[PDB]
């Protein structure tokens, strides 16, 4: 696995400046790239 | 008339943003003369309809199954949102609705701790090489033994245990030939949760 | 509807033991409100016995009833795959329930008992994990303690026995203990009881 | 526990010379005396 993935997904999710619309679209954008 | 179960992803696909989480809602006991199911899917009570759902499969005992299948967000499952079935079915009275979300708590982090086998153990053909998990929370947990950047597929992790402070422990065994650890061989045991950074930690073990 | 039944063996502990007095329990459950005349029969391998101890039926918070039967057994009978059956017959039933339970059938297995002392990363950690593998052994029935200084430990925490590759079970129990008791060279001893072990019995001492 | 009638109980119980009647009475007597 790409432990480049793992670590911008976990980022992401606890990133405090994200709202949930926010994180959810981040995540996306990890995911697709992934 | 024909019953329900709902079931949670997989502890290991909720961690990685490469997997696919899942939640899995399944129809037993549907009859062949009132045959017709349909589910319906909410996340916080809002439906959605992206739900897959996969042809009966009549039951080798003369009665149904009917699997729906709705894929879930990590972070939502993560974040505590609840998931409901629904499932309609004529044999019905009213609807049969089951839901089910991450357990509730603070997630606890799981510390590991490998451990060699023991003396008396040595005098076998085989040792165990020991991974204990203890103090994590909630209990969905993915426990793996590698080597030499390869995986050691000789191993049984036993379920979560409740401990006595309210976290989570369980035991993880790789059984392998005494040589293979007396010729100083390294194993690691590598642990994914939720409350680990990253989802991920690893403790090696070998001789000394 | 109608009432539904439940048997269960007797504690592995207790057909081990002399000393215990093992027993098979007959639950029954859901007992309407209106018929609650429950009659229990039991046989031993088929022939009938009348030494059962049934209770008086309890009124259950959610309206209905609960009435158990008690019927010990000798250790002997047990541990040589004597059948239990408990028969429950209520008016709500249109035939009698039977239900019908004995030990596992297959070879028994020596288990073997290792003694496991904390990881040097636990420590740092003002309390430390003794552990105890339970391996090999067949059935899966077996008791496990701790004890030290001739009195029990309590602060433990056994795994449920899991499935080995090989056909046998393992477990491991999990004994916490303050650092100092621990580092201060104290004497503890895993002890486990399995029908395969000479006198049932067998111990396993961990210290520094 | 006496670990004196545990071993009694064990011995009675697999004493081959002991056929199932003569085996549950020792082991009774282990029993009643203990
Ligand atoms: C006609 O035949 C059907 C086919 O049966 C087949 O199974 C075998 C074993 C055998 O029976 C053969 O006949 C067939 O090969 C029968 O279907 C079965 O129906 C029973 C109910 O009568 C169902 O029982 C439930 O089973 C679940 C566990 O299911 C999982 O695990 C099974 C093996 O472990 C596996 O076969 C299932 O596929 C399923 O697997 C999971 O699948 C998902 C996705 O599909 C995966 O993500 C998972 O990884 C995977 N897990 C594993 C492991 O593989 C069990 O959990 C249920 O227990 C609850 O409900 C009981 C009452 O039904 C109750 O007694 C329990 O105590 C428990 O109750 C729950 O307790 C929790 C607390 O922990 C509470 O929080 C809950 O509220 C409470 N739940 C409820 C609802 O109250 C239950 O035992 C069985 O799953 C099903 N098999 C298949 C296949 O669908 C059919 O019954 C039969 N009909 C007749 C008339 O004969
Ligand atoms: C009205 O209230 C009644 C009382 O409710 C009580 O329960 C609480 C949760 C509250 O609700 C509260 O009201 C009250 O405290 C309800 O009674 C309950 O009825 C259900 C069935 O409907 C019974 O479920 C069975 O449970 C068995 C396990 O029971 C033990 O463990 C539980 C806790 O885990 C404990 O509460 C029980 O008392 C019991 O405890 C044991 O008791 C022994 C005797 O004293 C003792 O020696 C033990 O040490 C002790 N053990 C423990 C751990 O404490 C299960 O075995 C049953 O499961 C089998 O059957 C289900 C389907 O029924 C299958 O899905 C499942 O797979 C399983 O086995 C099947 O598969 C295996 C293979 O693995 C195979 O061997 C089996 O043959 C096969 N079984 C079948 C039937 O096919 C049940 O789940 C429950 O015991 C009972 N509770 C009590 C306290 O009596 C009423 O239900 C309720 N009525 C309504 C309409 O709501």
């Amino acid at each position: 696995f790409n432990m480049q993935c793992q670590r911008r997904f976990y980022e992401a999710l606890h990133d405090p400046n994200l709202n949930e619309e926010q994180r959810n679209a981040k995540i996306k954008s990890i995911r697709d790239d992934c | 008339g024909p019953s329900v179960f709902l079931f949670p992803p997989k502890p290991k696909d909720t961690l990685m943003i490469s997997r696919t989480p899942e939640v899995t809602c399944v129809v037993v006991d549907v009859s062949h003369e009132d045959p017709e199911v349909k589910f319906n899917w909410y996340v916080d009570g809002v439906e959605v309809h992206n739900a897959k759902t996969k042809p009966r499969e009549e039951q080798y005992n003369s009665t149904y199954r009917v699997v729906s299948v709705l894929t879930v967000l990590h972070q939502d499952w993560l974040n505590g949102k609840e998931y409901k079935c629904k499932v309609s079915n004529k044999a019905l009275p009213a609807p049969i609705e089951k839901t089910i979300s991450k357990a509730k708590g603070q997630p606890r982090e799981p510390q590991v701790y490998t451990l060699p086998p023991s003396r008396d153990e040595l005098t076998k053909n085989q040792v165990s090489l020991t991974c204990l998990v203890k103090g994590f929370y909630p209990s969905d947990i993915a426990v793996e033994w590698e080597s030499n950047g390869q995986p050691e597929n000789n191993y049984k992790t036993t379920p979560p245990v409740l401990d006595s402070d309210g976290s989570f422990f369980l035991y993880s065994k790789l059984t392998v030939d005494k040589s293979r650890w007396q010729q100083g061989n390294v194993f690691s045991c590598s642990v994914m949760h939720e409350a680990l950074h990253n989802h991920y930690t690893q403790k090696s073990l070998s001789l000394s």
